[PDB]
């Protein structure tokens, strides 16, 4: 539901892997102060959930690469596919 | 550093190619790069007059009449309705003549065109509707300045927006 | 910005090939204000945090120009001693100021003829350069005479 | 420079209201203004805050007699406490009886607390009267005027009160003067006082106030990894705010801690201020020194107060970023300068602009307020300047020179001068009616110019810049008065050097000595 | 690159990082990419692509180029100074008049309901 | 630290089973007031331990630099859009003269996660399950190919 | 060449007569007091002129 969610986030249940304190330079960065836990733990949440979505991105399209049915490295091409494919803009280095 | 800087380009072969770069590039009649002129050549109406060497084909002269008609149309935001097929091809033959094109729109044009313009609004209004309620209630500018804060990919920069904040009245006036 | 040759394009990154890292940065102190004291009144000091002539071996363009025992101290570093710096306006100004101080002839017009030169520099402006010689004038007036009672009374509201 | 000439009178010729008469005395852009003068609080009376577009004097010269005296020695209390009460009461019958009855109602229960242990009946005496005729009924203050009042006191203590009392007939001194007079004489010898003090002007006042060598002290900000923009300093000179590039207002107090909210709640001496989204460029303070001012990159300006630490509003009229915003010398009204080539004038009760101002091909880089705050001087990185009439919107005045962008600006306070500091590295003080710089003072090395001020009465201005040093800058050795005092170019007092310090701010305090403020240490 | 260094010299700031050039080469690099690929693109449009109807051949002349930016800056690259825009739409804020009116010696605030009152916030 | 402490046992399970997948090869083929750069790496930290898919910071560098600023910027787009709804200076928000929040303070929140990303509250119960999910799913997998391969290897 | 460059004094470049002021108090019940001006627009009221 949604109570539930800030019956929870007060305990040690859940405490999201984003420590408090980087989160909480960074709610004061983007201005905003407030005494409750709460919603600085749940921001840290969704920013979690966010970079686990490309996480998986990443790594169904690194699975596709070869060989469908010196370890696993996440390069610019597996970057450049899922960024892309978001509205992450495009990464086209070079050299010389 | 600066002549160490000057000495290796040379180490390179390519002392030659920066050797050779010191006049004033646009071999043109000219590109100017001024701001008053651009401004003043990007106001006026143009208008498209043809040469004839040999033969210029075409089968229907040019006119300018068409482009004081344009600029005379009751456009938008006056009226309070999106336009209807006609104004809008008004206005159109003006600007195709204005550009140095000729021959007339072919009644296809204006009907794709509203189309894409109801898509734009209709995206733009569920925007503001997405702010205001999470889930009786009417909506105000502030929502809508709010929402072109948050989505300004929407919206083209220049001419409203400016003019949206030059609209913000306060309450008693 | 390794390089490169090919039978050169000068170019290659060789800094890549991680696997784990478990390093933590360390915070450093906060922003705090180290005040001290500068330029007292025209002199720059070089004991306290300041720098010594040492700008003659900066580069010419940059930084250029340059013009600048007892208790009975005052100042040394700043040469009181050549007359020329107050004006030729201000020792005339200075000369009406201790005259009509030191006037001492009558107990009904006298004070009425000082008091008003005594609360004009009470308040007016630009005085931080003749302040010295003010000084000097005064603690001479009290080492010459003990007795008048009016004297020391004149410079005891002159304080105030 | 002649084609100008040629083109402009050509241009002139074709302007049908533009004769040949005219014409030249148009051209006469050349001439400046006569050197005017400072208005002391002797005989130019105070102004009501009020808008750009065309009593109580009693109550502020009560305030001088009450402020005055307990500033006093110690000696002198036990004689001035029965100077108190008979002109307050006074002066409370002159104003009631002038037109003023609520005025006189409410500052007699605001001064009726003044000599409550001496009188104890003459509060219920002077409580049941309101209305002036029931003053005219009522016996006890006519026959109080009708005799005078006996008064016990020396003579060089009236003699040096009235001699404060002559130089403060601004907000009040002929009234309680000519009151005295009137009653007790414990204005005939008020006139031979005054022709007493006209006496003293004659060579007992000061003539010139010519240059006067300034004193500092500095104030650099260790171990901030260059993520700092401003500083600014107080107006008396007990705290300074700098802006950082992260969001973040880090408030000092000087000379302890202070830094306490009014509250119950909220329990060192450094206050930090949150509510932002992007970097900090400029920074004010109230003259009421209650509240505070901040713009941003973020499009925003916002205010905070000071006896909570704490914002209350937000603001937003602009496009892009937002460098410099600074009140009006009298307060309600403040400016801002952006990216978005133009500026917008605010209020503090409103919260949409109420001016936008637009003639700039580039980015308005610094905004100031000229002294009688009907008038702002833009600068920006198109190498000119301009001003602006707040009411009109539309540009009076524009000064071009300065090969090189504009960072700072400054106005001396008797209304003829404004600096210009830029990237050039040359100091240029210009003329307001002129429009053509009346010195331009050369120095400085070749580094940007970041801040500058003048002095409390114009005699001597400060730059100070990013060539790690200060120079302080006579400005009177060629203007309309040409203060000399005798024994790269002149106008060159003293250049103090700092320990490898780029600097940022000044602020001249009340007294002879600068402020500064400044970076990175060793 | 060493020529980037010498371009930094026009405009008076010898006092890069070093990562400036690797990342306004990279810039360049991705810009110019997207315009002479969408300037391909409408050099396919002159040569009348579908579901197969002709070949593909390219010329890229100056014209497409300069299509190919024109769009790009229809949407990006802060213009010439648009004077004349903001002269008009200020006079037309800079028309109504003042308050003309005295606080009387403190701050006016807007009204609450507008101010913040930057309380703790909480549901 | 619940949260820390599963994701930490995914990291744990998942160094031993790759570990023994690439032995298992081997033997086959055989025949407070804090500041920016602290935040930066913490995050960074935080990230790498994210990466339980590849491996712990098992990729390039560019790679970690581009993930940490572009989840700075999202961070930051959150907190523009909560506290933008909250100045609103407009009629729909704005406490009414008779205490009539037409949009209680709570509808806020949900409204600006709605706004950025998340579309439900619930998605992220969701997603929690599916990351306890995960851990044992990739558990079971890796541990039958364990089990298989100590019967092959035989 | 018709500007008023021409000063005034405040009660802020000048000393000793420094006002007073009352609205940034603190009441001993409640907290602090402000100056906040006056409109007559409530909430939930009717929000402009018609749609034509």
């Amino acid at each position: 539901t949604l109570e539930e969610i800030l019956e929870m986030m007060e305990d040690e249940e859940f405490t999201p892997i984003i420590p408090d304190a980087v989160t909480d330079y960074y709610l004061a960065k983007n201005g905003f102060e407030t005494s409750d836990i709460k919603i600085k733990r749940i921001l840290a949440l969704a920013t979690q959930k966010f970079i686990s979505d490309i996480a998986q991105d990443a790594y169904e399209y690194s699975r596709i690469r070869s060989s469908s049915s010196n370890k696993v490295v996440l390069t610019m091409d597996d970057l450049r596919s899922a960024l892309g494919e978001y509205g992450i803009n495009v990464k086209r280095p070079n050299f010389y | 550093y600066e002549r160490l800087k000057r000495d290796i380009l040379a180490l390179p072969v390519r002392e030659r190619r920066r050797i050779k770069a010191i006049t004033r590039e646009s071999g043109k009649k000219g590109m100017v790069n001024s701001v008053i002129t651009q401004t003043r050549q990007a106001l006026i109406p143009k208008v498209p007059v043809v040469t004839r060497p040999t033969n210029v084909p075409g089968n229907s002269v040019q006119w300018a009449q068409d482009v004081i008609h344009g600029f005379q149309a009751l456009l938008a935001s006056e009226i309070y309705e999106l336009p209807e097929m006609d104004n809008l091809r008004t206005r159109m033959t003006g600007i195709s003549r204005e550009h140095g094109l000729i021959g007339p729109v072919d009644d296809s044009v204006i009907e794709i065109m509203l189309i894409g313009l109801e898509q734009h609004l209709k995206g733009i209004v569920e925007a503001a509707i997405d702010i205001v309620k999470y889930r009786r209630h009417t909506l105000t500018i502030e929502d809508m300045y709010d929402t072109l804060e948050q989505y300004p990919y929407l919206v083209e920069p220049g001419g409203t927006l400016l003019r949206l904040q030059s609209v913000m009245l306060h309450d008693e006036d | 910005f390794k390089e490169a040759l090919v039978g050169y394009v000068d170019d290659d990154e060789v800094d890549f090939e991680k696997l784990i890292n478990e390093p933590l940065p360390k915070v450093p102190r906060f922003s705090t204000f180290t005040a001290h004291w500068l330029a007292i009144e025209g002199v720059q000091p070089a004991i306290p945090q300041n720098p010594s002539p040492n700008d003659i071996k900066n580069i010419l363009p940059i930084n250029r120009g340059s013009m600048e025992i007892s208790n009975q101290k005052q100042g040394l570093e700043v040469k009181p001693l050549v007359k020329h710096v107050l004006s030729r306006e201000l020792q005339l100004y200075f000369d009406k100021i201790v005259e009509v101080l030191l006037n001492q002839e009558e107990t009904k017009e006298a004070e009425l003829l000082r008091n008003s030169a005594l609360q004009s520099v009470r308040a007016d402006p630009g005085l931080h350069q003749l302040v010295p010689y003010f000084i000097q004038f005064i603690s001479e007036t009290i080492t010459k005479n003990l007795k008048n009672i009016s004297l020391l009374s004149t410079m005891l509201e002159l304080i105030y | 420079a002649a084609d100008l000439n040629r083109i402009v009178l050509e241009y002139l010729n074709k302007k049908g209201y533009h004769k040949t008469e005219s014409m030249l005395r148009m051209e006469s852009s050349h001439i400046p203004a006569p050197p005017t003068n400072i208005p002391t609080p002797q005989t130019t009376n105070i102004s009501r805050p009020t808008a750009p577009g065309r009593p109580a004097t009693i109550k502020r010269g009560y305030s001088i007699l009450k402020s005055w005296c307990e500033s006093s020695l110690d000696f002198y209390r036990p004689e001035l406490e029965k100077f108190l009460y008979p002109v307050f009461v006074h002066c409370y019958l002159d104003l009631i009886a002038r037109g003023y009855p609520s005025h006189a109602r409410e500052f007699y229960d605001k001064f009726s607390k003044d000599h409550s242990v001496l009188h104890e009946y003459e509060i219920s005496k002077l409580g049941g009267i309101s209305l002036k005729e029931h003053l005219q009924e009522n016996d006890v203050a006519k026959i109080f005027r009708s005799h005078k009042f006996k008064v016990l006191i020396g003579r060089t203590t009236f003699n040096l009160l009235l001699y404060f009392l002559n130089e403060n007939d601004a907000v009040g001194g002929g009234v309680v003067l000519r009151l005295i007079n009137q009653y007790i004489e414990p204005a005939q010898d008020l006139r031979n006082d005054i022709a007493m003090i006209q006496d003293s002007r004659a060579k007992i006042k000061l003539s010139a106030a010519q240059a006067s060598l300034p004193s500092v002290c500095m104030y650099t900000f260790h171990n901030t990894n260059n993520d700092l923009t401003c500083l600014k300093f107080n107006d008396d000179s007990t705290m300074v705010a700098s802006g950082f590039q992260d969001s973040f207002i880090k408030l000092w107090s000087i000379d302890g801690s202070p830094l306490r909210s009014l509250l119950k709640n909220d329990p060192k001496g450094s206050r930090r201020l949150v509510g932002h989204s992007g970097a900090v460029y400029g920074v004010d303070f109230s003259p009421d020194n209650r509240y505070l001012i901040s713009c941003s990159e973020d499009k925003t300006v916002r205010l905070w107060s000071l006896d909570t630490y704490t914002c209350l509003v937000s603001y937003k009229g602009h496009s892009s970023s937002v460098w410099d915003v600074k009140f009006s010398p009298m307060g309600h009204y403040f400016a801002t300068a952006s990216h978005d080539q133009t500026a917008r004038l605010w209020s503090c009760d409103h919260i949409y602009p109420l001016r936008i101002f637009a003639g700039h091909l580039n980015d308005v880089d610094c905004v100031e307020f000229h002294p009688n705050s009907t008038y702002l001087f833009t600068g920006s990185s198109d190498k000119t300047a301009r001003m602006w009439d707040i009411a009109r919107g539309e540009c009076v005045r524009v000064f071009m020179g300065h090969s090189g962008a504009i960072n700072c600006l400054a106005v001396s306070p008797d209304g003829r001068w404004l600096a210009s500091a830029g990237e050039d590295s040359v100091v240029c003080l210009w003329d307001i009616s002129t429009g053509r710089r009346i010195k331009a003072m050369r120095g400085h090395g070749r580094s940007s110019i970041y801040s500058l001020a003048f002095s409390r009465e114009g005699t001597v201005l400060v730059s100070t810049g990013a060539d790690n040093s200060v120079r302080v800058w006579d400005v009177k050795k060629n203007t309309n008065s040409p203060s000399a005092q005798p024994e790269a170019t002149n106008d060159h007092m003293s250049v103090y050097f700092t320990k490898k310090t780029p600097v940022y701010t000044v602020h001249f305090t009340r007294r002879n000595l600068c402020l500064a403020g400044g970076v990175f240490g060793g | 690159v060493r020529l980037l260094h010498l371009i930094f010299a026009t405009q008076n700031i010898y006092s890069y990082q070093d990562h400036v050039p690797l990342q306004l080469m990279d810039f360049a690099y991705r810009y110019t990419t997207g315009t002479l690929q969408d300037a391909t693109i409408y050099s396919d449009h002159a040569h009348a692509s579908n579901a197969g109807n002709a070949g593909t051949n390219a010329q890229l002349t100056t014209e497409d180029i300069r299509l190919a930016i024109a769009a790009r800056t229809n949407y990006q690259f802060k213009p010439v100074p648009p004077k004349e825009l903001l002269l008009e739409l200020a006079a037309e804020r800079n028309k109504k008049p003042l308050p003309a009116v005295i606080p009387t010696w403190g701050i006016r605030l807007p009204p609450e309901k507008y101010c913040l009152t930057g309380k703790d916030w909480v549901l | 630290g619940m949260n820390k402490k599963f994701n930490e046992i995914i990291h744990l399970m998942q160094q031993i089973r790759r570990i023994c997948f690439k032995i298992s090869l081997i033997r086959q083929m055989q025949t407070d007031k804090l500041d920016s750069d602290v935040s930066y790496n913490s995050l960074k930290r935080s990230i790498s331990k994210i990466l339980m898919a590849n491996g712990f910071e098992s990729t390039a560098p560019f790679c970690s630099d581009v993930i940490t600023q572009i989840a700075e910027n999202y961070f930051g787009n959150l907190v523009k859009t909560l506290k933008n709804h909250i100045e609103s200076k407009s009629i729909n928000k704005v406490m009414g003269d008779a205490k009539f929040q037409k949009v209680s303070n709570k509808d806020i929140l949900l409204l600006s996660l709605l706004e950025n990303g998340v579309e439900s509250p619930d998605a992220l119960y969701e997603y929690y399950n599916e990351n306890i999910v995960k851990q044992i799913s990739k558990l079971e997998g890796l541990k039958s190919r364990l089990s298989s391969f100590l019967a092959e290897l035989l | 060449n018709l500007d008023l460059s021409v000063p005034l004094n405040p009660h802020r470049a000048t000393a000793n007569l420094k006002p007073e002021v009352k609205y940034p108090y603190y009441d001993p019940e409640t907290d602090t007091v402000v100056h906040e001006h006056r409109p007559d627009a409530r909430g939930n009221m009717v929000n402009a002129d018609t749609v034509d």
